[PDB]
């Protein structure tokens, strides 16, 4: 039903309003590094880790220079990669399992 | 080649830190007096006729 | 090292360090430079001249280095 | 001490004499300028 | 090793403000802590001088200040500097708090809690200085603030009489105000050192809310010169306030000495307090009013607990930003209401502003954070 | 929280109840003795 197109519409609006794409950043780059997120980052393979580090340094440099990327290079909503989500879900499952053991 | 003003200024005065410091104290001695005199002149001039120094 | 060209050159130093000891080493090197610029003395200069003499005469041993020179 | 009697120390002191009297000039003029010390400042044109 | 690292005192200085790793990208909003420290130092110096001419006695306090401002050489400007420095101190304090609310730096729990302690201490100090001239406003301010403890149900009145040292406000209370006002700033100093000790274990947050360990620069020379620039600007503003327009923030009713038999028709505290006053004015019940007064500040301690967002900073969170600025306008509204008589329009407006302040901190922000999370699909 | 609902936590709380009410007795009697609180002390023989 149409409701899918409608919700995706508002979601795209919110994404462009947030503006981390103007700095060349992915969504999974912008998470705060709590305990689980750090453990998920530990699990990444080397290529993803290095790409993430450079992207973040580049955003920091731009922010230092009160500037943004050219529009041609902004991250687009329809071709983004949630590279960290899978690892995070596993980390959280493991912690939940341990908790559940601890109450018996 | 071109003995230029700021280069002479660097080589004579600013190259050595002690002499830089000496230059600074010497400049402040004279700046203070010149600056005071100018300010007092302007002030006195803005409100002639109303200060008791001259009414005296 | 000194590396000479026709109208210019490079005059400096090169080193290898453990990652936790780069700062100290830079400090030591630049301190020696400042020392020579401000405080040199005759006794060390004499030693350096003798080292330089020995190098010059040691290099020119055998035909190849001489031809090259 | 008795250690610091010798040629190198004489040479080393001679190396720093000029800087020493320049810092002396700096300190003297600064003191005078700071305390409006007329004994010295009355001779400045 | 260099001497920079040869020795505990020197090595602590070095880890503090020479070789400390700072973020490259922090903005002007991070200059206000150093300005706070500067202000504390200024206040202590000008206070130690004033102290040597002031009289903590109700029969000469007023006239001792007259003596300071008329006969002591340049005493007038020392007075002016003290009074205006307090105002600058609170300006910087408010801006300093607001930064941390916006950029999510409350997640440094120890630093945040020590900050709340410092806020409380500074307010106490400022108020106990405001009553020393023994003018007409000073007296009634004292009276109200010392009657506040009557609201404690079982032991309150006795606490009031034990702080007064008698049946009423009087000479024994002024010396207490003066001893406490003398000692508090130094406790503030010590706690500031603890505050920074806690900070340097983690390092500074930054505008983007993401980890900056890939782009750290040393504190010296960059932030040394940056903070020096900030200080120059603060001094320009302070001088213009002291010499060009000294009466801008001044109150005429404190140039009339104290009269225990008459409260003036129109009552108004110092500006950095108006908002609390408004809150206190808004509850038709004594105990409830005092409780609200204190909760208005104590509520900062549970902001870390109500945090739902995946991201730390508001830089990338627009709905959040909208609410933030609405909160700031509520506080402006309370400040404006505090200035007005206790009459019906302002009564009603103040009650709405108060309910919206607590509402916003406790309910609206948490819920907008959840909506935001859902819009980003996590 | 929702984590701390379960058997082990019930057992663990039961383990510490007695110590808890003993410290409660200590605090109450101490407060009363320290503030000469007549409401409690008038009943002590
Ligand atoms: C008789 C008394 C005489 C007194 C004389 C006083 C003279 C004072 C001179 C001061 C000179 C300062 C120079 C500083 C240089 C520093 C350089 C630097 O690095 O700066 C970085 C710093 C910014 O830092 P940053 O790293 O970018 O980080 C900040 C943000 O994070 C960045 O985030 P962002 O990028 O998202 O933000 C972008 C944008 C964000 O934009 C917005 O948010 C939107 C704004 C829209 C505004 C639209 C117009 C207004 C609203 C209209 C709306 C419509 C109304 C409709 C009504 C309808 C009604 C029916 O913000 C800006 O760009 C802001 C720039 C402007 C800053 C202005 C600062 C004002 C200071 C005032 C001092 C007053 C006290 C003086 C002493 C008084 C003593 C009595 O500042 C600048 O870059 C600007 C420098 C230049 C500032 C000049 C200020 C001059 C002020 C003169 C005041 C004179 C009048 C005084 C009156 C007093 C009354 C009592
Ligand atoms: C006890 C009371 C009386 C004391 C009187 C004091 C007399 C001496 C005053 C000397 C003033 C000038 C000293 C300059 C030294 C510069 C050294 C340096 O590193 O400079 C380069 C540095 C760095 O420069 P740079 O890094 O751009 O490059 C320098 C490189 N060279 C040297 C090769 C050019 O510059 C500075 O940042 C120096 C800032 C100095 C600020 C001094 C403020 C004035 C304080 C003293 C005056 C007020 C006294 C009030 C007394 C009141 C009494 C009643
Ligand atoms: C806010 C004002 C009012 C406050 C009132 C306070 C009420 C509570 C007072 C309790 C006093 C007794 C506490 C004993 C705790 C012993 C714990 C312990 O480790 O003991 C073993 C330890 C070590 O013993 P040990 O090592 O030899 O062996 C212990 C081993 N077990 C336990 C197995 C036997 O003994 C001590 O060294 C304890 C010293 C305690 C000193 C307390 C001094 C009195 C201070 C409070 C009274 C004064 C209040 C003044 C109020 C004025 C108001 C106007
Ligand atoms: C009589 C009128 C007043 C005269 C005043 C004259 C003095 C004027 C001001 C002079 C300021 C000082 C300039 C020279 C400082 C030299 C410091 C020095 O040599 O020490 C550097 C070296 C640096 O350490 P490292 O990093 O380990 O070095 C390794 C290098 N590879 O040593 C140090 O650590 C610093 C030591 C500092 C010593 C400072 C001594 C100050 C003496 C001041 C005397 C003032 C006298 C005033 C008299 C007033 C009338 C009674
Ligand atoms: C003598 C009388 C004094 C009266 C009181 C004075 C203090 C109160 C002053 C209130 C007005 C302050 C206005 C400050 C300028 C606002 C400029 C502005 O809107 O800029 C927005 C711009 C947007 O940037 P980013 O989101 O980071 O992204 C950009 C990078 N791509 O900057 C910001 O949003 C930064 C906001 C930082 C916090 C500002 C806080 C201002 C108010 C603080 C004090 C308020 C009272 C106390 C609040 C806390 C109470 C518990
Ligand atoms: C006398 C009062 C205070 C002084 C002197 C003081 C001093 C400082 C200084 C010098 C810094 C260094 C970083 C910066 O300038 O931003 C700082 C950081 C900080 N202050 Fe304080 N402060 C005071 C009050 C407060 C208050 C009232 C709060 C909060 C309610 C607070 C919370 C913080 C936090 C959270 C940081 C670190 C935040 C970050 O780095 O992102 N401080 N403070
Ligand atoms: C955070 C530090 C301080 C703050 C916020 C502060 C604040 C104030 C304020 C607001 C006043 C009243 C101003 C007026 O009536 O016009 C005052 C007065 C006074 N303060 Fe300070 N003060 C501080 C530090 C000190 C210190 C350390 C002393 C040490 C003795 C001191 C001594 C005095 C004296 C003697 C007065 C009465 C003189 C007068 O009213 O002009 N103050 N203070
Ligand atoms: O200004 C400081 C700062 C400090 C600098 C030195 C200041 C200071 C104040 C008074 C004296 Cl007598 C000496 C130094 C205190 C604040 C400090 O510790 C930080 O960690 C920091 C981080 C980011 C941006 C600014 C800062
Ligand atoms: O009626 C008041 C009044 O209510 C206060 C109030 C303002 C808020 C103060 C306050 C107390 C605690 C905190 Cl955390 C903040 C502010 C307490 C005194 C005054 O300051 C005042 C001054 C002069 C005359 C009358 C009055």
């Amino acid at each position: 039903s149409a409701s899918g197109k409608w919700l995706d519409g508002i979601r795209k609006w919110y994404y462009n309003a947030a503006g981390f794409n103007k700095l060349g950043l992915l969504r999974d780059d912008t998470m705060y590094e709590d305990e689980d997120v750090k453990e998920a980052i530990r699990r990444l393979p080397d290529n993803l880790y290095n790409d993430r580090m450079f992207r973040i340094k580049r955003a920091l440099d731009l922010n230092l220079k009160h500037q943004i990327l050219p529009k041609e290079q902004w991250t687009k909503y329809e071709e983004e990669n949630f590279y960290l989500e899978p690892y995070l879900k596993e980390v959280i499952r493991e912690r939940k399992e341990r908790e559940e053991w601890a109450k018996k | 080649a071109a003995v230029a003003f700021t280069s002479k200024l660097y080589s004579l005065l600013f190259r050595r830190t002690s002499t830089f410091a000496l230059t600074i104290v010497v400049g402040v001695l004279f700046f203070e007096r010149a600056f005071d005199q100018g300010a007092d002149a302007i002030y006195d001039h803005i409100n002639e006729g109303k200060l008791w120094k001259h009414i005296k | 090292f000194s590396i000479c060209y026709a109208d210019t050159g490079l005059l400096g130093a090169h080193f290898v360090c453990d990652r936790m000891k780069i700062d100290d080493m830079m400090f030591v090197l630049q301190g020696q430079w400042m020392r020579l610029c401000t405080s040199a003395t005759e006794s060390e200069v004499a030693r350096g001249k003798n080292i330089l003499r020995n190098a010059l005469v040691s290099h020119l041993d055998g035909t190849t280095p001489v031809c090259e020179d | 001490m008795t250690r610091f009697l010798g040629p190198r120390y004489r040479q080393l002191v001679k190396n720093w004499i000029p800087t020493a009297y320049t810092w002396g000039a700096v300190g003297t003029l600064g003191l005078a300028w700071a305390a409006d010390w007329r004994l010295i400042l009355d001779w400045v044109p | 090793t260099p001497m920079r690292k040869s020795n505990p005192i020197m090595k602590m200085i070095n880890h503090s403000l020479i070789d400390l790793p700072t973020p490259s990208n922090i903005s002007m909003w991070w200059n206000f802590g150093s300005l706070l420290a500067f202000c504390l130092i200024l206040q202590i110096i000008t206070g130690l001088f004033l102290a040597m001419h002031y009289s903590p006695d109700t029969s000469s306090a007023f006239s001792s200040i007259a003596h300071i401002t008329r006969d002591v050489n340049h005493g007038w400007i020392i007075r002016y500097l003290h009074a205006n420095g307090a105002s600058m101190f609170f300006i910087c304090l408010f801006l300093h708090v607001g930064r941390g609310l916006y950029y999510g730096s409350f997640l440094l729990l120890k630093t945040w809690n020590t900050g709340i302690m410092l806020l409380f201490l500074t307010m106490a100090t400022a108020f106990m200085g405001y009553v020393l001239p023994w003018g007409q406003m000073s007296f009634w301010g004292a009276t109200v603030i010392t009657n506040l403890l009557s609201a404690i149900p079982y032991i309150g009145t006795d606490l009031v009489q034990w702080i007064w040292g008698g049946y009423s406000i009087g000479n024994p209370t002024l010396s207490r105000f003066f001893t406490l006002h003398f000692i508090l700033p130094f406790i503030i100093t010590a706690l500031t050192m603890v505050h920074l000790l806690f900070l340097h274990e983690t390092g500074s947050n930054n505008p983007c809310g993401i980890s900056s360990d890939s782009d750290k620069i040393p504190f010296h020379p960059y932030y040394t010169i940056k903070d020096i620039l900030g200080l120059v600007l603060l001094l320009f503003i302070l001088t213009t306030l002291t010499l060009l327009s000294p009466n801008l923030l001044n109150d005429p009713d404190n140039y009339i000495p104290a009269d225990p038999l008459n409260t003036p028709p129109h009552i108004k505290p110092e500006w950095y307090f108006l908002f609390a006053y408004a809150i206190l004015r808004s509850v038709p019940n004594k105990l409830g009013g005092v409780l609200a007064l204190f909760l208005s500040i104590l509520i900062l301690s549970i902001i870390p607990t109500l945090h739902n967002s995946k991201q730390q900073s508001m830089m990338f969170r627009p709905l959040s930003q909208f609410l933030f600025w609405f909160l700031i306008t509520t506080l402006l509204t309370l400040t404006w209401i505090g200035s007005q008589p206790v009459s019906q329009p302002f009564i009603f407006i103040g009650q709405l502003a108060s309910t919206m302040y607590f509402t916003t901190v406790l309910i609206l922000m948490p819920l907008t954070s959840l909506i935001e999370n859902n819009l980003l699909k996590w």
